[PDB]
């Protein structure tokens, strides 16, 4: 049928950041660690039925650093305006007491690709086993985010999931309750 | 197999 | 545009020397390879961007570093004399294309006593030639010199030409049983009779030798074989 | 050795055509060929991106062989110029991920030139400082090949062709010389072809 | 800090339609969140998106080897990186797994909706029917839509609004390029 393959990256200034990944139908491939220079697949089975070694994948975002300065210069210094996401958290499957579950935290459509997330149950922080994925790119050219926390149903925890972005005024919070 | 990378270009 | 420095140097065994490339086309890419005979071109290190070094096909006895999108230093850690070859620096914006460099010629010594400046002599055209063939070929012979870090030219009334000249593409062992024998080359320029026969007109055969530096400790008695310019001249006789 | 370059010696007459070869053993992309001339560093002659492309610049024409493994290269009207290393570089998979190009070990293209009017001699020289002399054998046919000797103390180079421009006069020239007593210049080059 | 902030972005997007048979290349770059010059394996050259990337798609197309460089891209590398993961991106396959459940849009006595949860199914192009003792009920069905999970699955709730009444027997048929056969999870009273 129809299909995607997209190579997206991005540089952010003045963070000094960037990220390289491949997409497939809006599903992350793998992308490229910036700090231990390493190929990440998203599924491991990928890393054993393909292979990507890329050096040039760190000089294409040297090149997109370059070309940020210019463009930075070409726009009188434009800035960016903060988009803010919005927030849902679902369950993987449905909600059984006694039977393991996960929390995903899905921030959409917002940019710059810069966000603090964090699992709240009771109030208090939890990151026993919480995961994440990179910044995902969308059609609009606004970013998303997955976040993971594997928990086992019960009555007396409540859970919750605070996203900060500059887009948001206070810290947005969205509750989770069995 | 092993995916290619596409170069991005540099501007002046 | 890529550019080496040096583009000659004489080093001792076990030193420690850092050649230099310099590129001003912001490129991402720079590689570093060293070109000896029957192998071609080899890659010793490379870096895709600034930070950002991986390395080739003959990493070891160097290593190399690159700070920033200008600079790529290749550095011998302990000179060997296997490490003599000619050594070129490359860059790329958007690869496969690469722009080399004008390279770097390395000649790694146990002593630098053997290091020796060359004699350089004009030898004038015969007359037999001038009635036989109307044309003056001039012959300059450049002898004892070692190693062969040497750039010969001719100089017609202050100008260097290239028209009518041939230099030896490789240079003669003096002795040739020797593998430190000391070099000779010889190159011809060959200009009209009546040029050479008007005594108003000027040949200078020039050699630029690349020896040793200001640096190089120099303990004999003869004088230091720095890198120096050693000429002979020739006017035109009736 | 991922690229394989034959032939790796060519000599061609003036005129003549040339063409080299260069096998790939991993499927390529992209193909490149360099030219080093002497004394100076190898630069770019043809880039071919796409399959079964032929892309000339002027007597220059290469090919992208559509086994996505082969090359060949042709320089048509050879001229003495001509001379010099040709390389032949690609990319697969793997080099465009790293961002290198594989090289080929060259082919080093030696184009004789047209002596039109042979007449071969030998001369002698004298410093124009000094009794030190030297010897000139001058004007040969470009089938002529110059040895060396193997009376050490006699000093034979070996062929070297200068083109005089505007007078269309070529010519092939050798030089030898010797500080033992008992040296002739025709005794000379006689033993040396 | 509350310093402003610049984004620099490039996508490489390779289009497929009917599977290698027509591609489309598309060498895209974009500042912020806009587009301001675009490589179309269409056209041949980069032509700009703003009057932003006019120098960029002047200075580009004036380089002929840059662009015979990306006119090859559909077959260099779309198709290349099509066929390298089509066994495990175009031919992945995962089983869906439906649960029905009751529930209650207000706090009341009694349920008043009635939930279908298709989970964990790749690809996402799903089909979910709702019946009523053997007769489909099209009127007050309320979808989800396609869920991303983001880990290569997907996820809707396909969901009833009806007072279940003892007696009657509902079934949520649900259809899926993974199986061989429509899957029917019914739920009684
Ligand atoms: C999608 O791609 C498939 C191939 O993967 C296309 O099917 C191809 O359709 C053409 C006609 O449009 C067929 O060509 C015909 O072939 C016969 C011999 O079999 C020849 O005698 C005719 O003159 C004509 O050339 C071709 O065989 C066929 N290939 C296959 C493998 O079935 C299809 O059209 C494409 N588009 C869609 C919407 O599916």
């Amino acid at each position: 049928e129809e299909h995607v393959i997209i190579q997206a990256e991005f540089y952010l200034n003045p963070d000094q950041s960037g990220e390289f990944m491949f997409d497939f139908d809006g599903d992350e491939i793998f992308h490229v660690d910036m700090a231990k220079k390493e190929t990440v697949w998203r599924l491991e089975e990928f890393g054993r039925f393909a292979s990507f070694e890329a050096q040039g994948a760190l000089a294409n975002i040297a090149v997109d650093k370059a070309n940020l300065e210019i463009m930075t210069k070409r726009s009188n210094y434009t800035p960016i305006t903060n988009v803010p996401p919005e927030v849902t958290v679902l369950t993987n499957s449905p909600v059984e007491l006694r039977e393991p579950n996960v929390l995903i935290c899905f921030i959409d459509k917002f940019t710059p690709p810069v966000v603090n997330v964090t699992w709240l149950r009771n109030g208090k922080p939890v990151t026993t086993g919480v995961s994440e994925t990179v910044f995902l790119p969308r059609e609009d050219h606004l970013f998303r985010k997955f976040h993971y926390l594997p928990f086992l149903p019960s009555t007396e925890d409540v859970y919750d999931c605070r996203v900060e972005h500059w887009g948001l005024d206070e810290p947005l919070l969205k509750h989770w309750e069995f | 197999d092993r995916y290619r990378l596409n170069y991005s270009l540099p501007t002046g | 545009g890529i550019t080496q420095s040096p583009r000659y140097k004489i080093t001792e065994t076990g030193r420690q020397v850092t050649l230099m490339c310099h590129q001003t086309w912001s490129h991402s890419y720079m590689f570093w390879y060293r070109q000896d005979l029957g192998h071609g071109l080899r890659l010793i290190y490379y870096s895709a961007a600034a930070d950002i070094t991986d390395k080739g096909e003959v990493p070891d006895g160097y290593v190399v570093s690159r700070s920033k999108t200008e600079n790529f230093p290749l550095t011998l850690e302990s000179a060997t004399r296997s490490q003599t070859s000619v050594y070129f620096c490359a860059s790329s914006g958007v690869p496969p294309v690469q722009f080399f460099g004008p390279g770097t010629r390395l000649t790694v010594l146990e002593d630098l006593n053997k290091v020796f400046p060359p004699e350089v002599a004009v030898f004038e055209p015969s007359e037999a030639e001038i009635s036989h063939t109307q044309k003056a070929t001039l012959v300059c012979l450049a002898t004892g010199f070692f190693p062969d870090h040497v750039e010969l030219s001719w100089w017609v009334n202050g100008k260097e030409v290239h028209s009518g000249v041939c230099t030896d593409p490789q240079p003669l062992k003096e002795q040739p049983a020797l593998n430190d024998s000391r070099y000779a080359l010889s190159s011809r320029l060959r200009v009209s009779a009546t040029f050479w026969q008007n005594p108003r007109n000027h040949f200078r055969c020039q050699v630029q030798f690349y020896g040793l530096s200001e640096n190089d400790e120099w303990t004999q008695d003869r004088a230091k074989p720095v890198t120096q310019i050693v000429s002979a001249e020739a006017w035109g006789r009736a | 050795q991922q690229l394989n370059q034959s032939p790796q010696s060519m000599f061609i007459q003036e005129g003549e055509d040339v063409s080299m070869n260069c096998t790939s053993s991993s499927i390529f992309n992209t193909w490149l060929w360099y030219k080093q001339e002497p004394g100076e560093g190898p630069v770019l002659l043809i880039a071919l991106y796409k399959a079964g492309e032929l892309t000339s610049n002027g007597r220059l024409t290469a090919q992208f062989g559509i086994t996505r493994k082969d090359s060949f290269l042709n320089i048509s009207a050879s001229i003495p110029s001509d001379v010099g290393i040709y390389f032949c570089a690609g990319q697969d998979v793997g080099n465009t991920n790293a961002g290198k190009s594989t090289f080929g070990d060259g082919t080093t293209l030696t184009v004789k030139p047209n002596i039109q009017n042979p007449d071969p001699a030998v001369y002698q020289l004298r410093d124009s400082k000094s009794d030190k002399s030297v010897c000139l054998f001058t004007d040969f046919d470009s089938q002529t090949n110059v040895s060396q000797s193997k009376d050490s103390d006699v000093y034979i180079t070996d062929k070297c062709v200068l083109d005089m421009r505007s007078m269309d006069f070529k010519s092939n020239s050798a030089v030898a010389w010797s500080n033992k007593s008992d040296f002739a210049c025709a005794n000379a080059f006689n033993n040396s072809i | 800090d509350t310093r402003p902030r610049f984004l620099e972005q490039v996508k490489h997007e390779c289009h497929f339609f009917n599977g290698t048979e027509r591609v489309r290349f598309l060498d895209r770059y974009f500042y912020h969140q806009e587009e301001y010059v675009r490589f179309d394996s269409d056209v041949g050259e980069y032509r700009a998106v703003t009057e932003l990337g006019r120098p960029d798609a002047e200075y580009w197309n004036s380089q002929k080897d840059l662009l015979e460089q990306k006119r090859a891209a559909v077959d260099t590398y779309c198709r290349h990186n099509y066929g390298v993961g089509e066994s495990f991106t175009v031919q992945r396959r995962v089983y869906p797994e439906v649960t029905v459940y009751p529930a209650k849009t207000q706090p009341l006595q009694h349920h008043n909706l009635l939930v279908c949860s298709v989970n964990g199914f790749y690809p996402g192009s799903i089909e979910v029917r709702w019946f009523r003792n053997g007769q489909e009920e099209k009127t007050g069905v309320v979808s989800t839509g396609l869920i991303q999970n983001g880990d290569w699955t997907f996820q809707t709730l396909v969901m009833l609004e009806t007072v279940p009444r003892s007696g009657e027997v509902y079934t949520c048929q649900v259809e899926h390029p993974s199986l061989t056969s429509p899957l029917t999870v019914e739920w009684r009273a």
